[PDB]
């Protein structure tokens, strides 16, 4: 199968800047009939994709003047010129030259802003849950940029692996930030044979970890 | 208005098959192909097969053979996808696309039909309150939360103070833990509100007709 890869995974962009995604192929995209079938799609969220560019450099109908294809062989890039707010989405490139047509991973366009550090909070098990047999400790990592953040769950002096679950919010539209919540989960019993629990957040804005704890 | 219209979302349990429809209106059905594309959670757009309306013949990409059957009934401008012996792996959104014979692109996409395959039966959510565990605010503000745990299917509507607290709430996405979903939301208030004013989080779960208000109260 041709393996089309895209990079970056996300592109920080200030609306107004130019942008360039760059796809790439594990086989060439020039077809015996002479044509190259590299196509490019834009999937704005909770939607079905809309064709943008076909046959490397051709814009589809209506698709705005600010785009440009380029490349050959195995390297192609789509250039958006002065990003407007409606171009924001995942872009996928596709080869339609060798069966099966295959798809790239995508590149999400996202707004960039100043670094923010996460206001992180930890919460101990509600009593109505221990009452039934569990204890989920919950840490919320809120209102931080940029999107990579690593969360250690130090559960006794030591570090815990299992029972953590994470879930991120998308780029919060109002302030262009992110938010993360991990829920470490122990059996009621297994919670109460122990002292402190600490959610630990390691992230660009911090010299040294931004960590929170409770104990019993 | 030239669209490809697809049937609704389906919830189904292993084995059970599902016939997905894709109806064309607006254009000349016979002289374009109907390609089927799969978008599975945090996997790529896998191109599944194709059914050309001249020939009547399906090309499947045998990464999908024997379970998945493309059929069609042309006089009704409707192309169909059937999956048989549904496994858990199929939870995805299947789009049908109109593909073309000259430039080979896909240019009209259908809106998607998410199949969810599962074996949980409807469970109402246990809603639990998250309150500070007496941790004392760094800068003048408090963050309470709700933890909705162990429910099926989705959706769940978490609102705070019956819609009145919007900026500041962050309802995260549902995650599985054994068949059942867990999700939490958080509201950040001025510490001149909690515990002076009330803070209630209302989780509604229409699938089982349960709505559970939980007021957060000190800890
Ligand atoms: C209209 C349509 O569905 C399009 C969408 C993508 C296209 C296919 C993309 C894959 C492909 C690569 C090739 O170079 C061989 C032709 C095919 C296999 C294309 C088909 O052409 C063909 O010649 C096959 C049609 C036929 O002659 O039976 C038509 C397709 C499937």
């Amino acid at each position: 199968d041709v393996v089309m890869t895209q990079i970056p995974l996300s592109l920080p962009v200030n609306l107004g800047d130019q942008a360039s995604i760059s796809c790439r192929s594990s086989q060439s995209l020039i077809h015996s009939n002479g044509n190259t079938y590299l196509h490019w799609y834009l999937q704005k969220p909770g939607q079905s994709p809309k064709l943008l560019m076909y046959k490397v450099s051709n814009r589809f109908y209506g698709v705005p003047d600010r785009f440009s294809g380029s490349g050959s062989g195995t390297d192609f890039t789509l250039k958006i010129s002065r990003v407007e707010a409606e171009d924001l989405g995942i872009y996928f490139c596709s080869q339609s030259s060798h069966v099966p047509p295959t798809f790239g991973g995508g590149t999400k366009l996202e707004i960039k802003r100043a670094d923010a550090a996460p206001t992180v909070s930890i919460f101990p098990p509600s009593s109505e849950q221990l009452t039934s047999g569990g204890a989920s400790v919950v840490c919320f990592l809120n209102n931080f940029y940029p999107k990579d953040i690593n969360v250690k769950w130090k559960i006794d002096g030591s570090e815990r692996q299992n029972g953590v679950l994470n879930s991120w919010t998308d780029q919060d539209s109002k302030d262009s930030t992110y938010s993360m919540s991990s829920t470490l989960t122990l059996t009621k019993d297994e919670y109460e044979r122990h002292n402190s629990y600490t959610c630990e957040a390691t992230h660009k804005t911090s010299t040294s970890p931004i960590v929170k704890s409770f104990n019993r | 208005q030239i669209q490809l219209v697809q049937s609704g979302p389906e919830l189904k349990k292993p084995g059970e098959t599902v016939k997905i429809s894709c109806k064309a209106s607006g254009y000349a059905f016979t002289n374009y192909g109907v390609n089927w594309v799969k978008e599975a959670p945090g996997k790529e757009l896998k191109w599944m097969g194709w059914i050309n309306i001249y020939t009547g013949e399906p090309t499947y990409v045998d990464d999908f053979k024997g379970r998945f059957a493309f059929s069609l009934e042309t006089s009704a401008s409707t192309a169909y996808l059937e999956i048989n012996n549904l496994k858990n792996e199929d939870t995805a959104t299947y789009f049908c696309t109109r593909g073309d014979y000259v430039n080979w692109y896909f240019d009209v996409w259908g809106a998607g039909t998410t199949v969810t395959v599962s074996s949980a039966k409807t469970t109402p959510p246990s809603v639990y309150p998250l309150a500070p565990g007496s941790a004392a605010q760094t800068n003048s503000m408090v963050t309470l939360g709700c933890l909705v745990k162990g429910y099926f299917p989705e959706p769940v509507t978490v609102t705070w103070n019956s819609g009145s607290l919007s900026s500041g709430v962050h309802t995260f996405p549902a995650v599985l833990q054994s068949d059942l979903y867990t999700l939490s939301s958080s509201v950040t208030v001025p510490s001149s509100p909690r515990p002076s004013e009330t803070v209630t989080c209302n989780v509604a779960h229409p699938a089982s007709s349960t709505k559970v208000d939980k007021k957060i109260v000190p800890r």
